[PDB]
C-alpha cells in the first residue's frame, strides 16, 4: 500500500499515514537505486 | 476517505513533489533501517560470542572438550516527536482567490493548503538534515538558542567516545598541521575486522577551499585520498561538502556492521488530522516529524575542529 | 490552409532544416520554460516558508505550537518583440527561374521563398544568440548603433547585482593576475545552500589560447576547473568558447533553481500572414521574433572583464 | 536508572545476531587453485607426474626404428588433516516457549541462546580462526600470537611453508622503505616461476606496510614502484594487492596460479553440527561443532616472505 | 500538435503558428536528449 | 535429509554452492 499505486483508495488517517511512510521509504529506494557515485 | 476530507487529498496529491533529503548522500543502502515508532526508545541487544581456549584435537577418547561462549549488550536509542503548525487558505474560500497567474493573497502572505504544506515540509526536511548532520536543532545561523535534547541522541558530530582532534588557532592556515591532526586520528582509528569498507568524509568549504591547493604536482586531496586508502583496505573514498558545518572534518565509514542509521518510520514531516477551522478564511494546519536513531560503534568516527582562536 | 497558403506549406517543408540554437549548450534542459506572451511585461512571484521558533515538544497537553511563516517576491521581466522583412521570388514566377541543379537570378541575388526564409531565420537565430550571451543589439563589429532595449531585459554578461571583477590593462597578459581576480569573485559568489550543482564557464578566444598555457605539468584550465570544483562541490564543470565575447569570463551555475530562462513561446522566427504582392514577379515576407526572459538571483553570476587600454 | 516505569517507552525491539558470511581465504586463491578432498584426519598421498625430452626428435625419412624416447617422472606428497572440536550450551528446543519472548530471544541475564543463533556465532568465530590458521600457520586465540596449539608434521600456512624465500629486514632498518624493497627486489629476483611465469600476483601486507606504501617513492608512490617490479617477471598481467590485520611486519609475494600452489581442503574444514548432544531435566543444553585443518600445496621457491624485525 | 506528424493536416495560420512553436519545443527536447557533455 | 549423514554431505554442499557463487560474483 502505497500512494505511488493508483489502485490504492485509502480508508482512513492511519491508512493514509501508512501509505506516506511507504511511500518515503520507496522514494529513498528509489534514489539509492538511481544513485551513481 | 478522499471523498471526505479534502486536506489528505491535496497532501497525497502533492507529496510527490517534496525534494529527497540530503542526507542520504552520507550514508550507503544497507545502513539505514526503518523503525515503528514515534516517541519513546528503542533497545537494540548485539550477540558475540568468543571462544575460551584453543580447539579440542578429536583423537580416540575424551571428554573434555572446548567451549564457546556468549555475551550480550544493550543499547538504548531515544526518539522524540515534534510538530510545528500553519495558516493557510481554506478549501471552500480558495475560488475568490483562485487568480489567473495564481492562488493567495499576495499582501496577505496567504497561500493555499497544498503549497504552504509543500513549502513547511521542505524546510522541516532542512531541519532534520541539519540535526542528522549536527546533533543539534536550531534556527540560527550562530547555531545558539539550541533545544534541549533527551540523551542518546547523537549525531554525527557529537556522537560521544570517538575520535576527536583539535587543531590550534596558531595553526588554523597550515594545511600541513591539519594533515598532521588527520594522519594522528587515522592512526588512532580501530576499525577492527570491519576495516574493509568504504569511506566517507564531510568538509566545510573553507577546507574545501584549502584541499585543493598543491601539496606541500600533487594536491591535498589526493594525498587525504590515498592516506585513507591506506587503511581502508583502498577500497572507495568519497568526499562530500556541506554548508552545516564550520571548521570540521568528519571521517567515518560506511559499514552497517558499525554505524547504522534507525530512523523512525514517521521521522519524515506527516500531516496531523487536526485542522483549526472558524467564521473566517484562515484554517492552521499541523506537521509531525520524528529525531533520532543513530547508533555507532565506539571509536570508529573522526572529527576535526580547526579552532578559530 | 496549405491547400491555399503555399507559403505556409513551403514554411512546413523546410522548417526542419534550420540548424538548433547554439544557446541550448549555456543551459541546463531544466533551466528552459517557455511562456505565453508576445509583447508585454509578466510578474512572477515566488513564495518562501521559513521557521518563527524551535519546534514543539508533544508531550501531555499543549496548545502553544510553533508556527511557519511564508514570504513571497515578485519579479517581472519585459519582452520585445521585433520584425525584419526580406524580398523573394513569387511561386508562380519560379518555374520560368528554375535553373539547371539551382534556382534563382544570379544577377538579381533573388532566391525561392523557402531557401531565403531558411537563411533569414539563421541570420535572426545568430542575432538571438548573440543577444541572450551579451545582452545588447547590434550588427557592427564594433557593437556600435545599439538598438535601446527596454528595462528588465538583461544577457548574462550585462545582468546586474552580479559579481563584477576588472583586470586592469597592464595585467592583461599576466594569467597569474586573472586567476587571482578569478579566485575573488569566486570567493564573493554566493550560492547557499544549492552549490551542488554543475558549473559553466565562458570565455573568448584569446583567453581559451592563454588558457591551455603551463601554470606557473599542469595547465591554467585545470587549475580554474579544480577552483571551481572545490566550490560547487565537485560537480561538473564545462568550459565553451565563443566568439561573440570579447575579453570577457562568465562563470555561472546550471541549477534552475538560481538561473532561469523564460523565453516566449515565439521567442524563435516565425513567419506572418502578411505578404506584399504585385504585378512583377518580386514578392515581401515578414518574420517575426521575439526577446528577454532571463532571471537571476543576485550574487550568482560572476563577470570578468579584462581592459586593453 | 530511571524510577519510573521506563520500561513502557520500549516500543521497539531490535536484535542483532548477523550471518554466516564467506570466508575471507577465499579472496587469496583464485576459482581453479581450490579442490575439495573427502577425508577427515590423517594424512592423504598425491602423486604428481611428469614428463621429459631424452634426445632431439627424429627425422622419418625412407626406413628407420631407432626414435627418440620420451621419460617419464613422479613424486609423492603427504598431507595432513587434523579434526578439531568445540563445545557451546545452548537452550534446549522445548524451553524456548518460556525463554523466548516477542521482545527477547534468550536469556539476557544469563547469556543463554537458541540453537540457531549460538551455532551461527559459533560458526562465524571459527571461520574466522580457520582464516588465521590458512593466512598464517598458526592457531591461537590471543593477540600476542602465543601458547600456539602444536600441530602435525605437514602442516603449513602460507606464511610458514619451508622450503620458500624467506627475507628478513634488520631492525635497524625498519622503517626504510629504501632497504624493504631492496629485501623485495632480492627476493623477486631469487624467485623461480619456470614456464608458469604468465601469471596473476598477489601480495599481502600489514597495515604499517601500507601506511609506508602509501607514502611518496623516494610522482610516484611506493606501492606503484612494487606493483611495476612485479609486472617485470608476471608478463605483466595482474598484481593484486591486500591488507590483513592478523600479520604483523610481514608481506607475503605469491601467484595466483594452480600449476604452482594448490588449496585441497576437506569437504568437512568448514564447521558442520555434530550428532551427540548433551540432554539433562534441567532447560541447559549441549552442542558441539567440528572442523578439519590442513591441506595447503606449494612447490618449492615460489613464494617470498619478508620479516621486519622490530627489535 | 506538430509539424513531424504526417497526419497533422493545420487548418488556419494560428494552428499553423501553433504547431511550429511546438515544433521548436520538441526539437529543443530532442537537442538536449541526444546531448552528452 | 534422511538420516546426520546426508545431512552433513547437504551442509557441505551448500558450502561448496556458496563458494563457487561467491568466487562467480567476484570482481577484483
Amino acid at each position: 500500500a502505497s500512494l505511488l499505486d493508483s489502485n490504492f483508495v485509502p480508508i482512513n488517517f492511519t491508512e493514509f499515514v501508512q501509505a506516506i511512510s511507504n511511500t518515503y521509504k520507496q522514494r529513498r529506494i528509489q534514489f539509492y537505486e538511481n544513485l551513481k557515485r | 476517505l478522499f471523498d471526505e476530507n479534502y486536506y489528505a487529498k491535496a497532501v497525497a496529491n502533492i507529496i510527490g513533489e517534496v525534494k529527497d533529503p540530503i542526507m542520504y548522500k552520507w550514508f550507503s543502502p544497507d545502513q539505514i533501517e526503518d523503525v515503528d515508532l514515534q516517541m519513546g526508545y528503542q533497545k537494540t541487544v548485539k550477540w558475540d560470542a568468543f571462544l575460551n581456549a584453543n580447539p579440542t584435537t578429536i583423537a580416540n577418547e575424551v571428554n573434555t572438550i572446548s567451549t564457546i561462549g556468549f555475551s550480550s549488550e544493550v543499547v538504548r536509542l531515544n526518539y522524540l516527536k515534534l510538530q510545528y503548525k500553519f495558516r493557510h487558505l481554506k478549501q471552500t474560500s480558495e475560488k475568490f482567490y483562485t487568480s489567473d497567474s495564481y492562488i493567495g493573497d499576495i499582501n496577505n502572505n496567504l497561500l493555499p493548503f497544498a503549497q504552504a504544506y509543500k513549502l513547511a515540509s521542505s524546510e522541516i526536511i532542512k531541519l532534520i538534515n541539519h540535526f542528522v548532520l549536527t546533533g543539534t536543532v536550531s534556527i540560527q545561523k550562530d547555531g545558539k538558542n539550541q533545544k534541549r535534547l533527551l540523551p542518546n541522541m547523537y549525531g554525527l558530530l557529537n556522537m560521544p567516545e570517538q575520535i576527536k582532534e583539535e587543531v590550534a588557532s596558531g595553526d588554523k592556515d597550515k594545511m600541513d598541521k591539519i594533515f598532521e591532526k588527520i594522519e594522528a586520528g587515522l592512526s588512532k582509528l580501530e576499525l577492527g575486522d570491519e576495516f574493509s569498507t568504504p569511506m566517507m568524509v564531510i568538509v566545510d568549504p573553507a577546507t574545501s577551499l584549502k584541499l585543493v591547493k598543491p601539496y606541500a604536482c600533487e594536491k591535498w586531496e589526493d594525498v587525504l585520498i590515498q592516506t585513507i586508502k591506506a587503511i581502508n583496505n583502498r577500497e572507495d573514498v568519497y568526499i562530500e561538502t556541506s554548508n552545516l558545518l564550520k571548521h570540521k572534518i568528519l571521517i567515518y565509514p560506511l559499514n552497517s556492521e558499525l554505524i547504522k542509521f534507525k530512523p523512525s518510520k514517521y521521522m519524515l514531516p506527516t500531516p496531523n488530522e487536526q485542522v483549526d477551522k472558524d467564521s473566517t478564511d484562515v484554517a492552521h494546519s499541523y506537521i509531525d516529524f520524528v529525531l533520532g536513531g543513530l547508533l555507532a560503534t565506539r571509536k570508529t568516527i573522526l572529527q576535526v575542529n580547526i579552532k578559530q582562536s
